[PDB]
């Protein structure tokens, strides 16, 4: 999905609150994300295994 | 996130004026005293003269400056501290400008004194210069802060 | 905009004048990007650039 | 004064001048204190000159503050000073899109 603008991520000076802010939900935002695509493979991965082998048992 | 107090002093030409000014609230070892890192100024023989003070950053490392601003209780306090009924500070480098203007009144008393002192900072990054631009009210730096980018933080606490 | 910035162009810095009335989707910003008009300062920097983005 | 009569939101961005000493501000403006109020039905700001010197750039040592202004429609855009303005020239067509800036050397 499409994403356009958003907030910024880099800083080249030292701001304090906001700064620490956007700081803080950027990086929990990608720690939940980065989770979930951990866990996503895994399952997927976990369910392909499992379906070749019940073909292989059906058959 | 600095996570240090590294202090180091620098020689500023308080070049017309009364520096180390010092208080009855501030008690240090049983004297009369104020915050060790500032400086209060007050006149010297009844004259403010125009403090208009450079300090380069030739270093590798930005530098903080911390300084304040004396809001004094009354107008006489004003008189006979800057001789002048008005201060203005214009704190500036080539990346910014802060200026700030004293607000003369009275605040309700805390340790007996009813004035106060707005702290300010301001960042220099390396190859810049710190330019202090007063007629009076102002409380100098002393020196500098080496602001450092590290993994501290701080935490309250009873623990 | 490689040696200017949004609010460079937005003022009309002189090396600037080709972004006049130009419309845009993504605006690249250099670090070779320098002003060289009056020098000024911007209150509130970040809002403006991000409002004119 | 002036007025919005179209159906579109107008941006105007205008400033505030801090000459570095006593003889520019007197030589610019002929009185040693300005005042800028912008205001409109929904917004009010005032700003006030702070001469002063500043750590020379381009040789400059004064400095110009940049302001903006948003003004709706049916609105009126009012210009009040006595000095150190900026003015603007006209107005930015602000629009509602899905445009964005990246800072990038690719
Ligand atoms: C404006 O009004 C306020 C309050 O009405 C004035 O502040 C008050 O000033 C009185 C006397 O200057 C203070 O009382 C003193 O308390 C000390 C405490 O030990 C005592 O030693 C003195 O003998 C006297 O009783 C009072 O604390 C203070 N109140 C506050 C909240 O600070 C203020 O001075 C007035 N402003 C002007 C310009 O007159
Ligand atoms: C910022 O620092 C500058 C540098 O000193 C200050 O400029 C100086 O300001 C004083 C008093 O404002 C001027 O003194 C007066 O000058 C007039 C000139 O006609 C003279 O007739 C008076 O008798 C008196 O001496 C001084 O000339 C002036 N210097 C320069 C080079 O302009 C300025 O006041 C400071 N401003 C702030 C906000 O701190
Ligand atoms: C307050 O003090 C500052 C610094 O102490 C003054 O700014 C400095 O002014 C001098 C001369 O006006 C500048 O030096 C000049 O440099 C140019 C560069 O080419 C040269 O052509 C000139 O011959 C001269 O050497 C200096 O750069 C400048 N420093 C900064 C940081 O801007 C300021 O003028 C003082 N304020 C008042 C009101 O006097
Ligand atoms: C905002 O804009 C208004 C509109 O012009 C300004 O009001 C005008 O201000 C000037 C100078 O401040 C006044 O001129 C003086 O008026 C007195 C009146 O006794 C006269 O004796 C003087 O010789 C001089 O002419 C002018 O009258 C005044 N107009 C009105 C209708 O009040 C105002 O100054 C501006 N304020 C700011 C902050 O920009
Ligand atoms: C104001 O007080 C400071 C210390 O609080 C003085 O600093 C001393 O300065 C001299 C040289 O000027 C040095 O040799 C000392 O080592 C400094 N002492 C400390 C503790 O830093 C300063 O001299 C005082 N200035 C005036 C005008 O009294
Ligand atoms: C962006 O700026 C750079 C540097 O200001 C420009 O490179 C200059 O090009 C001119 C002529 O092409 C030369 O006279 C200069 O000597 C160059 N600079 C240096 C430091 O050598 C560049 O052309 C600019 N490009 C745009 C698109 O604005």
């Amino acid at each position: 999905n499409e994403k356009f603008h958003q907030i910024e991520k880099e800083f080249s000076e030292v701001e304090g609150r906001i700064q620490d802010l956007e700081k803080y939900v950027e990086d929990t935002k990608i720690d939940l994300w980065s989770y979930n695509a951990e866990l996503l493979v895994a399952l997927e991965n976990q369910h392909t295994i499992d379906l070749t082998d019940s073909e292989m048992n059906k058959l | 996130s600095s996570g240090t107090l590294e202090f180091n002093n620098e020689s500023f030409n308080w070049t017309g004026v009364t520096q180390n000014g010092t208080s009855s609230a501030c008690i240090r070892r049983s004297n009369n005293s104020f915050f060790s890192r500032l400086n209060w100024l007050t006149h010297l023989n009844f004259k403010y003269p125009a403090l208009n003070v450079t300090m380069p950053n030739n270093e590798q490392f930005d530098k903080l400056y911390i300084w304040g601003v004396h809001h004094p209780g009354t107008d006489k306090d004003q008189i006979f501290l800057y001789a002048q009924s008005s201060g203005r500070i214009t704190v500036s480098t080539k990346r910014s400008q802060q200026a700030v203007i004293p607000n003369i009144g009275s605040r309700p008393r805390i340790r007996n004194i009813p004035s106060r002192i707005s702290i300010y900072w301001t960042i220099v990054k390396p190859g810049d210069i710190l330019l202090i631009n007063s007629t009076g009210n102002l409380i100098a730096p002393r020196g500098y802060f080496k602001i450092r980018s590290g993994k501290s933080s701080i935490m309250r606490s009873d623990a | 905009g490689e040696n200017c910035t949004l609010i460079d162009a937005l003022l009309g810095d002189p090396q600037c004048d080709g972004f006049q009335n130009k419309k845009w989707d993504l605006f690249v910003e250099r670090s070779k990007a320098y002003s060289n008009c009056y020098p000024y300062d911007v209150p509130d920097y970040a809002s403006l650039r991000s409002l004119v983005a």
